[PDB]
């Protein structure tokens, strides 16, 4: 429904919220009555209309298929190219993972996908990975590496994917310090 | 696992088939020298198998194929960290001490350079130092594992330990390692005797040698100990390290020296270091030159499974959800098949 403000201006006539709410009932009202065609064109002038994108696959060399993504969490920055066949192994910035990331918890991170999508094994990936910490490193990767298998898994895993939250990059950033306080909501300690 | 637990019989068919080690086999040839968390597994398991894995093998079938005539050929196990250098080293060493070998073993270099306290200035040549409760701890397992080879051997010399007592030319070499073990002060000396006289033995023909050193890198990457000054001390002022290099030296024939690269417990080496150079420094690598250098990698998907399925024998991987084939992939995905990261998760499974 039109909200009051576009109600406003169609009627050049200020209007209060309890005005709107009656006149909004009142259509409300008409379009429930089984009204014929004339009044739903007419409702019409006060309605108003309101996925995961897939990346194209490309080819190797060789021809052999793959697919590149890119991904963001907290300084990082990653750049995924997973391609369609392989033994598992993934090299970040040329070093295997397991070298890569000694922490178990950054190589589940990795592993999360890939699992979920049961494909433990089933590609080679080569990611290069820049700024933040290892942790930051390991959720790029994990992001980048998912919108890259999307671009070979089905649209309903792509689905579980995405519902699963491996195809949202994670907004939470560091907060800036404010002035007068300790840190983003650390207050100094009240004295007294 | 393998009917055949032979160290010199078994052979190519029995890659990524187990291989036991009896527990008399245990105490009588690694009283030091195995890596902790296997020592762990056994003590847990009352079993010692090891797989029988594609350096192991080619390193065997080259101390096989070998002829002491020849100067000692000098072999390195290489690569990654947590690939299994140690115990390859450790399947050589059991395959040698079975084909009765006098097994010079150096469980860890590393432990010579650093954390040391009772570090003082040799009396025999003040320009060196001494470590005497390392040369006293190594001294004993050594008599551990050699003990009956260790009368065979004549002494050539005399050697003071002070200005009234001596040990004399014909005399058992287990007085000198005697000597060794109870007197603290005369340790390091009795162990560069030791170096000398079975170095020199060897070449005599009295028995066959096998020098068996874990972190050989530390021969010459820098120390962490410290003059009364705080100054560093080189490597070489050692007295422990300089016979180790001399017995490193290929200058002898009648044994053949194994070494293995290890950054674990490298000072001043990068963790992602795992080349010969890199690890040896430009003078550890002129110093084994020339050697063969012998690769241990990540488990192959036949050693992958053939290990999980040990554990799995053991019970080891209590977890429900380990033996289903999506616990094994997850388990590999994790290890990527490095057997010491694949023997700390299953550690706790
Ligand atoms: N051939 C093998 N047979 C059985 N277990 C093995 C083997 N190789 C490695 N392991 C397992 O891995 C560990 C042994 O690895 P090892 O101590 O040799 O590591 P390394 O890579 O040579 O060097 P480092 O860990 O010091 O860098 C043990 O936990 C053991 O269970
Ligand atoms: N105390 C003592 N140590 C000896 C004797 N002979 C050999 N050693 C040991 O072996 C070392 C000597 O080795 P050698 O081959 O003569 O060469 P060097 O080390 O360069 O003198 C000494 O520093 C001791 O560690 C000896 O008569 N007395
Ligand atoms: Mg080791």
């Amino acid at each position: 429904w039109l909200i009051k403000e576009e109600l406003e201006e169609m009627l050049v006539e200020k209007l209060s919220d309890l005005d709107y709410m009656q006149f909004i009932r009142l259509l409300e009202k008409l379009l429930t009555s089984q009204c014929g065609a004339a009044e739903e064109e007419f409702v019409q002038r006060f309605r108003r209309s309101v996925k995961q994108l897939i990346e194209p696959v490309q080819y190797d060399e060789q021809g052999m298929a793959f697919s590149k993504s890119e991904g963001k969490r907290k300084t990082a920055k990653a750049e995924a190219i997973v391609y369609k066949h392989g033994s598992g192994r993934i090299k970040v910035n040329g070093i295997d993972y397991q070298l890569y990331f000694p922490i178990t918890q950054d190589r589940e991170q990795l592993m999360f996908p890939f699992h979920f999508v049961d494909r433990l094994g089933k590609h080679d990936v080569t990611c290069t990975v820049s700024g933040g910490g290892r942790s930051a490193q390991a959720g790029a990767i994990r992001l980048a590496m998912a919108k890259a298998l999307c671009s070979f898994v089905t649209e309903d895993e792509v689905e579980w994917m995405r519902q699963a939250g491996l195809l949202t990059t994670d907004p939470r950033v560091r907060e800036r310090k404010k002035p007068g306080q300790e840190g983003a909501r650390r207050k100094f300690t009240w004295k007294k | 696992r393998t009917n055949e637990n032979d160290p010199a019989k078994h052979g190519d068919q029995h890659e990524g088939q187990h291989y036991n080690i009896s527990p008399q086999d245990l105490e009588t040839v690694f009283p030091h020298g195995l890596p902790p968390r296997f020592v762990m597994q056994v003590k847990t398991f009352s079993e010692a198998c090891l797989m029988v894995r594609k350096p192991a093998l080619e390193l065997l079938h080259y101390l096989k194929n070998t002829s002491f005539a020849y100067p000692a050929i000098r072999y390195l196990l290489y690569g990654e960290k947590g690939t299994g250098k140690t115990l390859s080293l450790c399947h050589v060493i059991h395959f040698c001490a079975k084909q009765d070998w006098l097994i010079l073993h150096i469980p860890d270099a590393h432990l010579w350079v650093k954390n040391c306290r009772d570090l003082l200035q040799s009396s025999y040549n003040k320009q060196r130092f001494d470590q005497p409760l390392e040369a006293s701890t190594w001294l004993k397992n050594f008599k551990t594992t050699n003990e009956r080879f260790l009368n065979q051997i004549k002494v050539q010399e005399k050697y003071v330990w002070n200005k009234r007592e001596s040990t004399e030319k014909g005399s058992p070499l287990g007085e000198v390692v005697e000597q060794g073990i109870t007197r603290v002060r005369n340790a390091t000396d009795a162990v560069g005797i030791v170096l000398k006289e079975l170095k020199r033995q060897s070449s005599l023909g009295m028995f066959h040698l096998l020098v068996a050193v874990d972190g050989i890198n530390a021969l010459w990457g820098r120390t962490t100990l410290k003059r009364e000054d705080k100054s560093p001390i080189a490597p070489e002022e050692l007295a422990l390290v300089h016979n180790l290099r001399k017995m490193m030296k290929n200058d002898w024939h009648g044994g053949a020296i194994v070494s293995a690269l290890s950054q674990t417990g490298s000072l001043f080496k990068p963790r992602k270091a795992y080349l010969p150079q890199e690890l040896l420094g430009k003078e550890g690598f002129d110093a084994l030159d020339p050697f063969i250098p012998i690769l241990v990698s990540n488990y192959n998907p036949k050693e992958f499974e053939s290990c999980i399925q040990y554990y799995l024998e053991n019970n080891w991987l209590q977890h429900e959800k380990a033996p289903t084939e999506e616990g094994k992939k997850e388990l590999l995905f994790l290890s990527n098949a490095n057997p010491s990261l694949l023997e700390r998760h299953c550690a706790y499974l």
